[PDB]
Order: structure tokens, then sequence, then C-alpha cells
């Protein structure tokens, strides 16, 4: 149903940099890195964007996102990360704020150098979102969005963020990537006309 | 010789001494805190008070070192980032 799977948007601390990538279900797997390739078919290049906003201490992190990230889509729309960087990647996910142990976004997960993590379940999104969303049915009284931060995955490239770091949000940080997955953004679309 | 490096449980640095690479479970990185030598494969565990304990850490294997210990930033360019570069490779294929 989805013509793609996700769509990528890059950002340098608070600006966006480049035009938000597109990834099409033909592409199960996608790269992000710091290269050559300006174009990009599964390849979102980051090393000839232009950024006037860009700063000396910006560019510094640029140079170790190396290899950076692959993004692959299992069945119908389960997410996956392979850290092909020499950095390790911090990632923010409900999936992985579960499986881990903690509370629904209340943990960063670094996620290490060719580690190949799973950060993103379908099901367990389409079940949470259903339920958070007859939870707020629930408001009776007398005389939305809060729903897609489940379908969305934010991933920083080579500082992490947190209690544990000099940055508080992932917006501070030189380089990182906010992906949509299309299919889990139906199922919201779905929840809402279904409900 | 080796000026190495890691982010892992903290991070930490220190001196990678090819010479004495001579074994997989070889102590030849030792420390640039504590001066002690480590296994190429301990030495990605010991971060110094540097603590990161509120992040959750996935896939961290202990064996995949080669991954983690990485080349000091003390970037002098021309040939010697390369050439210090080539022998750290060497290091890494070695005991595999
Ligand atoms: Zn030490």
């Amino acid at each position: 149903a989805p013509e793609y799977w996700c769509s990528i948007a890059y950002f340098e601390m608070d600006v966006q940099v480049g035009e938000t990538f597109k990834v099409p279900s033909s592409c199960p797997i996608v790269t992000v890195d710091g290269y050559v390739d300006p174009s990009g078919g599964d390849r979102f290049c980051l090393g000839q964007l232009s950024n006037v906003h860009r700063t000396e201490a910006i560019e510094r992190a640029r140079l170790h996102i190396g290899k950076g990230v692959q993004l692959e889509c299992k069945g119908e729309g389960d997410v996956w990360v392979r850290c092909l960087s020499d950095h390790a990647v911090f990632v923010q996910s409900y999936y992985l704020d579960r499986e881990a142990g903690r509370a629904p976004g209340d943990a960063v997960h670094k996620i290490y150098p060719s580690a190949y993590i799973k950060v993103f379940d379908l099901r367990q999104c389409h079940r949470q979102m259903q339920q958070q969303a007859a939870t707020a049915q629930a408001a009776a009284a007398a005389q939305v969005d809060d729903l897609r931060r489940l379908c969305i995955l934010r991933m920083s490239f080579v500082k992490g963020w947190g209690p544990d770091y000099p940055r508080q949000s992932i917006k501070e940080t030189p380089c990182w990537i906010e992906i949509h997955l299309h299919r889990a953004l139906q199922l919201l679309d779905e929840v809402l006309h279904t409900m | 010789h080796m000026r190495v490096y890691h982010e892992c449980f903290g991070k930490c640095k220190g001196l990678l001494v090819p010479e004495l690479y001579s074994s997989p479970s070889a102590a030849c990185i030792q420390c640039l805190d504590c001066r002690l030598m480590y296994p190429p494969h301990k030495f990605v565990v010991h971060s110094h008070k540097a603590l990161e304990n509120r992040t959750c850490h996935w896939g961290f294997d202990s064996a995949n070192w080669r991954a983690y210990i990485l080349l000091s930033q003390d970037y002098t360019g021309k040939e010697e980032q390369a050439r210090l570069g080539r022998c750290l490779d060497d290091v890494k294929e070695k005991f595999d």
C-alpha cells in the first residue's frame, strides 16, 4: 500500500538540511552516510549537503559519521538498524524503551559499532496505538500527534543526548535524522477512522 | 607506537604497543590513566570513572572490539595518520 515505506529528514542541530529523502518499498534497506553520491536511490548521502548555519564544530561531527547507518524494513513494516560507523549511533524508539524495561520515552539507546538491532515492531505499535487511543476516548467530563510519536524514529549519529551527556535533546546534536514509518502511519490513520 | 582510544561505557585512551601483541590474550594496550596493561578485549570494557549508566547499550560485544578501538584523533595528517592507521589494521588482522 505504501509507495514508500518511510521518509527521512536530516538535521544539523535544529535546522533541516537537504530535502526529505523518501525510501521506496522496492528498497527494504537504505544507507545514510557521509560520502559521495549526491543523488541517491537506496543511498541518502549527507557528505555533499549545504547548510549556511553549519559550524566548524558541526563539520567535525560530520567527518565521523563514516559509513553511517543502514535502515532495514522487515516484513510488513518492522525496522532494524545496522551501525556501519566507527562511532555508535543514538536512537530514540518506543520499541527499545520497552524491550529495555524503561517507561515510555525515557531512555536513549546507544547502538554500538557494527551492531544490528531491531528498533521498531509494527504490531507492537499498532496494538499500543489502539490502547492509548481508546485511553483518550476515555476522558469523560460533564457538569492525535501523541500517536505519531509511536510511528517515528529519531537517531543521532555521533553524539548521544540525555542524562549522561552534555546535550538535553536530540535537537542539540550536530547531525541526526527523523524517520517516519509510513505503514505505521497508515495504521494511525486507521486506528482513528476505525475508532 | 600506537595512540589508541575507545568510546564504550565511557571512553578511554591508551597505548597500543604492537611488539607486545603476540597472542590473543596478550595485554598490549596500556591505559593512559592507570598505566596498566590491557588485552584488547578487556581494554574495551575499561573506561575510567567515565560512567554512562542511564543510557541503554545495545550490541556491545567485547569480541567485537576490532570495531571499537580507534586511532587517536591526533591528526598530523601527512603519511603518519595513514602509516599508523595501516599498522592498526595489521594489529586487528592477526588473531583474526
Ligand atoms: Zn585505566
